[PDB]
């Protein structure tokens, strides 16, 4: 018996921001910002994927 | 005393609360894991409420 295990996508962390430092502020403060504007969400966004 | 002319202390006299001639294992031992514990949990409380 372990905890319910998240399944997380790192796909809208910020550019220029590494995972454990953004993972870091985000235990500290509770608001993790994202970026729905990064290149590889375009193709969700213009159309062309899922 | 009468019989043993080599019976003699200090005025020293006091004991030890132990356990089958090892070293005490006093109240404040058995209390202070939780205690530890429960200041970690109130930092992790009094963090919550400043945020």
């Amino acid at each position: 018996n372990w905890g319910s295990i998240l399944e997380l996508d790192l796909s809208k962390v910020p550019k220029g921001w590494d995972v454990g430092k953004w993972m870091y502020y985000a235990r500290v403060n509770h608001i993790a910002v994202i970026d729905s504007f990064k290149e590889g969400t375009i193709g969700a966004s213009t159309g062309k994927l899922a | 005393r009468l019989n043993n002319p080599s019976r003699c202390h200090f005025g020293i006299v006091g004991s030890i609360y132990n356990l089958n001639d090892s070293r005490p294992f006093s109240l404040v031992d058995m209390m202070k894991p939780y205690n530890y514990l429960y200041d970690a949990i109130h930092d992790r409380l009094n963090k919550a409420i400043a945020s």
